[PDB]
């Protein structure tokens, strides 16, 4: 089982969709009560827990990962983390963070 | 959309 | 990506709950159109497909498994496969197969 | 509930 | 320790001895109370448990596998599973299943 | 060398071709005398032997697998195993098993 | 197969039971004729042989380890190896060596 | 081939040269058109692409890594990322970032 | 030996103790002269060196890791890194960083 | 699939049969149109291609290696490569190269 | 966690310093109450325990090894084990065993 | 670091371009003084050295391979090695060897 | 290179030849000056050194192990280590230790 | 045991000593009767056999490699293989091949 | 064409 | 005696 | 107490 | 010159 | 009960 | 363009 | 029959 | 001839 | 200082 | 002294 100190990790897809950055996690069979999304200056941390099986229950198969799930994303300065939107459907946690481009950005040129 |  | 000939596998929990045998699969983000449950004399086959990403879409992360998912279970003679019940919620496919015990079953004794 |  | 859902496996020898099929398992130090032999239409399942050490006992060495042992054999149609004979001696579980050949069996010929 | 108890395995392609199921094995340099195809209620077993090199022959290279080859296929209920056709050409063993669909088959529906 | 020069090893449990040191080996299906226990000043060596299968016998499975088994234990000075007791039951070789504490033993103190 | 979502990585040397921090990447055979250097508050990201071989070209050897190359460096607060200088010569991308020490820096003392 | 460019790492325990975040490193046999704690906006870097053995000394065993040890921690915005306290005792480097919660923090809600 | 630049390899037996050197390759299910034998001063190169499966064909199993097969043999000076004989039967490519011993060959003596 | 039957091991340096043999163990953060040094005719056994974390404490990192530590050294006949000196400082357990050379020792000559 | 006796290897692309055979090596940051191309009857050997870092320079990262690089190519009889052309640009060493086909070449036919 | 603290090991054959125990080591190219055989109450230690190559010598191949070789044998009580005979020929170190059986030795019987 | 078709390999040192190329093999305990040195246009092949242990001899240790040893060296055009000198002493086979430089050799220049 |  |  |  |  |  |  |  |  |  |  995954713990706070050694969490289970969940797979992630990430892509930019025009003016929004989107992240999706496979988190099937999670109770919403567990889901916690912590946002830091530029860090998003996703934490979920899926409870262990009743110790008194004899499983014939028990392959599904259980316990604490956690993933931390380090986001770029252009992401307006404060305006994050999060939804959970079909066992998928989807995050939408608006992209907020800075004015007149730097373009580094390379000499030869 | 930048991320490490 | 998983294919028919080399499917991706999905994790399974299995247990007996009184007079029913229950199987659960983590299958997040699956379109019901893909889910197919084939039952054979005593074999349950679960097949799902989760489509590949648009080739024209530049992903920044693409960890989630895609393509064909499949798992086959060989069930005991006591399972009334014909009365299978299947549901898909929170990205979990749950199967319930009634257990139909035979009359006056064999108990093998061991000599010393 | 038997299974292989 | 081996569990129902992740059993420990025990080594097996199998051979045909004239009109009988014989299977032997190394299962040392097993209490007969634990041994269970389940026979299905054509499937033999062997299950044993060897108890865990008293949690209060400080072992200097504890290499022997403990917990649930299980092995399933898928037998051919010619095995009269109903007439299985099982014995346990010198820590070896021996199974004897009569072979019951069908009348005038098929012989597949290969074309060139 | 592969033995009865630890056979060498040979690669297989399998596909459905309309109303027939086809299996092909790479079995080069096999004497037809060795090829044996055993069909069980719904199990096809392919066994071949390719003899070991004369112990008195000094090989400069001996990479080709030798001894007993074996592969078992568990076929679905819809396969008319009794009507199997087998051929061996260009070192390939090809099996053709007619598919015999049952009347008005089950289609499992999934609830949401 | 295990040989004198590369023996197969057998699993061992070891623990102190009051005034006795106990060692148990899983050695199923061993002929007592093979068992040899050699005791050296402070070294116990256990050797057993389980014969290879008749070369003329075609095994369908042959997983059980065969040939020479051997394990050497280096015992502390407090073990009265001369009074060793050995028994073999249910495929388990159990050794009981009395513990013979020396008079007024050393207790090493650690400075800071 | 390396992709945006699974980039190929290129080896890096990094060292401080007096008042400058220097980073060098092995990036042979790269078209300058591909090189992109993105600088974030304190993060430098280097991205390059080396095109795949013409699908119609039969290579006799094709060991050189191709596709998307990317590496991200997390720089300390003392690096004046805004004044980065970048050059590409002999297949090496060299970055020079001035070090801008803060006034009267902290020195953490350790108690015993 | 660990170097600046490939440091040896030392094991760490980390936990929150009410209003303080605590980190402990196993760093036995370190000269305080070597210990350096660098704190960055939100990054703590621990560096120690344990000298190599006199090249002229013939060791019979030399298992203990030597050379440069280093570990970097990326701390959350709520950690008042400026008020770090560090102590070294019994070969353990302990860091205590006060936690400084922001006013009226964000709680991300998840839609269904 | 094997390519020109990363060919699949096929197993080989090689031995001297009196005045001839013989090489055999397992190459089942190869179209003769693909087989190419190139002989160089003293190098034999064998190349074959076995086509990929129709992309539109759903395979249930696809274990057999496909694409480009290639193996190069560096032959000794005594092999009359110009007189090579090659045959393909039962999926085996057999090469026969006459051995042409030089007159009064060198025998290196070893001093003590 | 390390146990009596499967102890955690701690790294060791060993060297001869003139008339003394010295052994050092990295054992940081150990309570002296746990340290036990057992000396046998010519065997030194070092055992320590570092307690497990309070089960009710949520660790954010827990990399440091815990539980039972043990190492056994087999010393030569020339070591006066009875006069062992042991100290524990800066998380290092140091043992000093006097070397007591025998009179007129054997020097084995090798024939040619 | 790579040495003469254990050289570092550099990746290579090779292909035929009409009447020329082309080889390219990734060799970034190499001093031309080091590059040596040795041609043997039909063997091309490429050797380069990239110097080790000043031992007195503290690197923060040092991932780039250094020391002796070497690769040997065994060329076919049709390559006019004497007319090799070599160039080094953008950190890539490119070799061009003219292909000189022999008159009326052998085409080996395969019997059935 | 092997060192005192991490010696290179050399392969050993050992067997009983009537009233003598024989040990042979492969130690090619060793200067007799290096060979040292230390005998302890019942422990034989073999140590040899084969010098490193002149640092100024450019080797084209350097596969042979160099530096310190060492192997320790723990001998039974019946070996008269004091009467060891050692010879070195054809790069093989051979040891002959007389076996000195004790009077009326113990034979441990096993109960059932 | 090493065979003709899968020989054991023996370690080699190789270096140029002025006008001679020298190769040394560790081949301890070899009977000169077995040593065979075959020289081809530019290929040196070394073959030795060290006999297997008497099947009736019970070894207590048998680590030394036995059977067929073989190594092939591909020599450059400048080596006068015809004048090879070979010696076997202290279990080392040493080969000395004169180097015969061609007149006015090619030096390949690299363009920029 | 079904197969396990 | 058949078995999978 | 937050940390990556 | 600091870097993670 | 001591043992190595 | 031949090469081993 | 020689071969590398 | 005994040995560990 | 001898040790195994 | 050349060798592959
Ligand atoms: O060097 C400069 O100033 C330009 C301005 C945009 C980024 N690069
Ligand atoms: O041997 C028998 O007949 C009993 C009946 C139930 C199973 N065993
Ligand atoms: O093809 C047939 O009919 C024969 C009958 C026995 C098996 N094969
Ligand atoms: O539930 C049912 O009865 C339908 C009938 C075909 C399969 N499913
Ligand atoms: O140092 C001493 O003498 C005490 C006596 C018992 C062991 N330690
Ligand atoms: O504790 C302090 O205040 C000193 C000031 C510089 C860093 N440490
Ligand atoms: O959406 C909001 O505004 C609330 C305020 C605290 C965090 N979430
Ligand atoms: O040394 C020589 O001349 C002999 C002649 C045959 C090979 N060796
Ligand atoms: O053979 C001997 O007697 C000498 C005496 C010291 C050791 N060797
Ligand atoms: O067998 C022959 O003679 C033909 C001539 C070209 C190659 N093969
Ligand atoms: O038990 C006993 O006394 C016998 C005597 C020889 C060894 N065993
Ligand atoms: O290009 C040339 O002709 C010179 C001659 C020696 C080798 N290179
Ligand atoms: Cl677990
Ligand atoms: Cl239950
Ligand atoms: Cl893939
Ligand atoms: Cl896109
Ligand atoms: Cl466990
Ligand atoms: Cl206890
Ligand atoms: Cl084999
Ligand atoms: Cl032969
Ligand atoms: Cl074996
Ligand atoms: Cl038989
Ligand atoms: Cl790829
Ligand atoms: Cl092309
Ligand atoms: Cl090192
Ligand atoms: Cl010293
Ligand atoms: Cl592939
Ligand atoms: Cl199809
Ligand atoms: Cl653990
Ligand atoms: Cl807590
Ligand atoms: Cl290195
Ligand atoms: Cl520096
Ligand atoms: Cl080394
Ligand atoms: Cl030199
Ligand atoms: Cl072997
Ligand atoms: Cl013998
Ligand atoms: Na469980
Ligand atoms: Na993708
Ligand atoms: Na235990
Ligand atoms: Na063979
Ligand atoms: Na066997
Ligand atoms: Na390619
Ligand atoms: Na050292
Ligand atoms: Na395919
Ligand atoms: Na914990
Ligand atoms: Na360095
Ligand atoms: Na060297
Ligand atoms: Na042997």
């Amino acid at each position: 089982l995954g713990t706070s100190a050694r969490p289970a990790v969940m797979p992630m897809d990430a892509w930019r969709e025009g003016d929004k950055f989107v992240v999706e996690f496979d988190l099937p069979g999670i109770d919403a009560d567990s889901l916690d999304i912590d946002i830091e200056r530029n860090v998003v941390t996703v934490r979920a827990e899926r409870p262990a099986v009743d110790p008194n229950r004899e499983m014939l198969a028990s392959e599904r990962p259980r316990g604490v799930f956690s993933r931390q994303l380090v986001l770029g300065e252009n992401l307006d983390t404060a305006r994050i939107a999060a939804s959970y459907t079909e066992g998928v946690l989807k995050l939408q963070i608006p992209v907020a481009e800075k004015a007149k950005p730097r373009k580094i040129s390379i000499t030869r | 959309g930048r991320l490490l």
